[PDB]
């Protein structure tokens, strides 16, 4: 899909699960060729980073960086799919967008 | 090291050809074949408000996304860093202020 969507709680804890992506593939099934992987190649403000993406699987993550949302309330990221066993040259593909949207915790006082 | 005054860039105009308005770079790197990875950190990199800075990994060049205005802010200070492939912070910091510079686009009110 062109856009995927996922959200997280605040003053969350590493490894913590968001949301699934998925790409696909035209060479021959279980080949090195269309074993898929992904990467972010875009996040919104860059550093630090906040999100892992296992390889594995196309799981979002949390890293060991905490989210807050009084400092931020969604992250947009792009990722790029790839195979084989060459390197990234200059000309692109296809990338896709990531929205992750943040959930309050009662991290403040009612007085 | 030198004590500096930031640099300066006006309100309510575009900022493309002003870029980068900072930039880290070192010859002394070359010279040795040594390769750099940098961050910058504060205001719009880390810390809020948000929506007017992004910066380069690759490149040590830090950039602007809009356009300032001076009666939402006179003033801005963030810290740029060096590091290598194996942690080590490799310099001494960037420490960096840019300042945001005032003309008349606003009448007088009453009380």
């Amino acid at each position: 899909q062109d856009v995927f969507v996922g959200s997280v709680e605040e003053l969350s804890a590493a490894h913590t699960l968001v949301m699934k992506i998925n790409a696909t593939d035209a060479d021959e099934p279980n080949t090195l060729n269309s074993k898929i992987s992904y990467r972010i190649v875009s996040l919104e403000p860059a550093y630090p980073p906040v999100f892992y993406l296992n390889k594995d699987t196309g799981e979002i993550y949390t890293t060991s960086v905490t989210l807050d949302r009084e400092e931020h309330s969604s992250y947009t990221l792009t990722v790029e799919a790839r195979d084989g066993n060459g390197e990234v040259t200059d000309k692109p593909v296809k990338q896709a967008q990531v929205q992750i949207r943040i959930l309050d915790v009662n991290d403040n006082i009612p007085v | 090291a030198w004590i500096t005054a930031p640099v300066a860039l006006r309100e309510g105009e575009d900022l493309s050809k002003k870029n980068p308005i900072a930039k880290i770079h070192s010859d002394l790197a070359e010279e040795r074949g040594l390769k750099i990875t940098y961050k910058y950190t504060g205001k719009g990199i880390t810390e809020p408000p948000f929506g007017i800075f992004v910066f380069n990994k690759d490149t040590g060049e830090l950039n602007v996304t809009s356009i300032l205005d001076r009666e939402e802010t006179p003033f801005f200070l963030l810290t740029g860093y060096a590091l290598d492939a194996r942690g080590n912070n490799v310099e001494k910091p960037l420490e960096l202020r840019i300042k945001v510079l005032d003309i008349n686009d606003n009448e007088p009110v009453f009380t």
